[PDB]
């Protein structure tokens, strides 16, 4: 209720603002073919892709099973920053669960990890130890990771899809991958393919905007005011959100550090080339 | 806005040359068909002076506003025609093979400005091109 | 610190229940023991079926699972309504977990209050 007035930007691919809808720009891919195009990359020892997803089936007696996801990923883990967080974001389907009474599912995440000696995880998400009785649905699974402190040079590293069966008898399962992501920071921001594959058509189209209220932003679409973009703002190369208006705020910076914006016009899916760079450096605090 | 501006993607990596030329009337040209023009294979070739700059993939070629012209683009790989009826803009590449060509119709903002900066925050602000 | 405390109370029991103090969207518990849990949701003490239902399941560690419903509509939905409630398969002895409704856009009751039945394994 006080005098402090707060703007609310939140971002949508429909007019309407509900197609599509995030509080957060989205952030670029970490991960390579997570579009399921064909079985290569992330995808490469999937049993197959088909639709815009990955069909898998793990199968084992007393095992530990996986399947290499190395070619998954843009860039090897140890370029990652010790304390930094990466999120990882996936949707997931079992369509058969054939796990028994004596068998136990243990082990069961997609995992960057440092290998002989460390095992050290890097960057993992867990999935569910037991789909039976939610088959035949897309999960959305979401986890941060703090980045772990380098190891010796001669740890190695690797990513691989793993589950453990363990039991008298044999376990297995079939799995379906959809839109897997991994991007630096502390938010599942709305699903992106990699740096490399992005296009215009892939950001968002229309930005929405209010005033006045709490510092928290809403998270009803009708709360905005609905525009079509006319500009993309990237600060240092990669894009933050853009406006309908010849102005836009740059938020969440850090004390005394130098920065890089440059700006591109959008024309429906016809984006100009970026403007000059400009240069700023934010105050220090006292 | 700073003149008329072509836009020539190509294949190369690098920095491809571009000469431009201007003629009317050559074979193809002209108003009543085939050889009706007063010089038959074209009047004077002028030599354009443009002032070029590239980014990976596009070369962006700027010529005086007085040249500013419409008209159907035509690829031929080694050049590029800017066909308006009689007239006609030639741009040869050099080194490289033009994949897309066309006049910059979605131009790039100019002004840039940051105001209100803090620790936290900066706004940007601009004019578009 | 509650989460011994829960698993010592249900201890001999194959059922538990669960709903906020605040009777919200949201509920937080320790599974006393491996269960099944059931999801219902209330509108003025009334339970209900059908409409947006947009769950999550978060845990402390930082792992969260979003399960979002479209009904049985492929038939000659008309007939069906769905959801009536969720259900959730391998809760595991000794985690924290915290179920809650994700608010709709369109329908439904906007702050319906949710009910968490555990059944043990
Ligand atoms: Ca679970």
């Amino acid at each position: 209720m006080a005098d402090k007035n707060y703007l609310h930007t939140a971002y949508a691919n429909s007019a309407d603002g509900t197609d599509g809808f995030t509080t957060v720009y989205p952030n670029l891919n970490l991960l390579v073919n997570s579009s399921a195009k064909n079985k290569e990359g992330f995808f490469k020892n999937f049993d197959k892709v088909e639709n815009g997803y990955g069909e898998v089936t793990m199968k084992g007696t007393n095992a530990w099973v996986n399947k290499d996801l190395g070619e998954g990923f843009s860039i090897q883990p140890i370029n990652y920053k010790p304390g930094d967080k990466y999120t990882m974001s996936v949707d997931v389907m079992f369509t058969s669960w054939n796990v028994p009474a004596g068998t136990t599912i243990s082990a069961f995440w997609m995992r960057q990890r440092y290998t002989e000696n460390s095992w050290k995880e890097i960057c993992t998400i867990d999935l569910p130890k037991d789909p039976s009785k939610m088959l035949n649905q897309w999960i959305r699974i979401t986890q941060t990771s703090t980045i772990p402190p380098y190891e010796d040079p001669s740890v190695g590293t690797q990513a691989i899809l793993n589950v453990g069966f363990f039991g008298q008898q044999e376990g297995s399962f079939t799995i379906r991958v959809r839109n897997p992501k991994q991007e630096l920071g502390s938010i599942a921001t709305p699903y992106m393919p990699s740096a490399s594959e992005v296009t215009t058509a892939d950001w968002p189209k229309f930005v929405g905007t209010y005033v006045d209220t709490n510092p928290v932003s809403s998270t009803v679409s009708s709360k905005y005011d609905w525009d079509e973009m006319k500009y993309r703002v990237y600060l240092d190369g990669t894009p933050v959100g853009g406006s309908k208006l010849l102005s836009f705020d740059l938020e969440n910076l850090k004390a005394g550090t130098s920065y890089n914006v440059q700006v591109s016009q959008i024309n429906g899916n016809v984006e100009s080339d970026k403007s000059e760079s400009v240069a700023f450096k934010t105050t220090l605090p006292k | 806005p700073s003149g008329f501006n072509v836009v020539i993607e190509h294949d190369s990596e690098y920095q491809p040359d571009v000469k431009v030329t201007y003629y009317k009337n050559s074979i193809g040209t002209e108003a009543n068909g085939f050889d009706t023009g007063p010089v038959f294979g074209g009047e004077r070739i002028y030599n354009l002076a443009s002032s070029l700059s590239y980014i990976r993939n596009k070369i962006n070629v700027e010529l005086p506003s007085v040249y500013a012209m419409a008209g159907e683009v035509v690829n031929n790989g080694n050049e590029l025609l800017l066909i308006n009826g009689t007239e006609i803009m030639r741009f040869v590449i050099e080194g490289a093979t033009i994949t897309k060509g066309y006049v910059e119709k979605v131009k790039p903002p100019t002004n840039l400005i940051v105001s209100d900066v803090t620790s936290t925050s900066a706004k940007i602000s601009w004019e578009n091109g | 610190v509650d989460g011994d405390f829960t698993m010592k109370k249900f201890a001999d029991s194959y059922v538990a229940f669960f709903a906020n103090k605040g009777s919200g969207n949201t509920v937080t518990f320790t599974a006393p023991w491996d269960c099944t849990a059931e999801v219902e949701l209330f509108y003025h003490g009334w339970g209900y079926s059908g409409g947006e239902w947009e769950i999550g399941i978060t845990t402390p560690s930082g792992l969260t699972q979003i399960y979002e419903a479209t009904g049985y509509t492929n038939g000659h939905n008309q007939a069906i309504s769905m959801p009536t409630k969720a259900i959730y398969s391998g809760l595991k002895k000794g985690l924290q977990y915290t179920f809650d409704i994700r608010d709709a856009n369109g329908r439904g009751p906007k702050h319906p209050m949710m009910i968490v039945k555990l059944y043990r394994n």
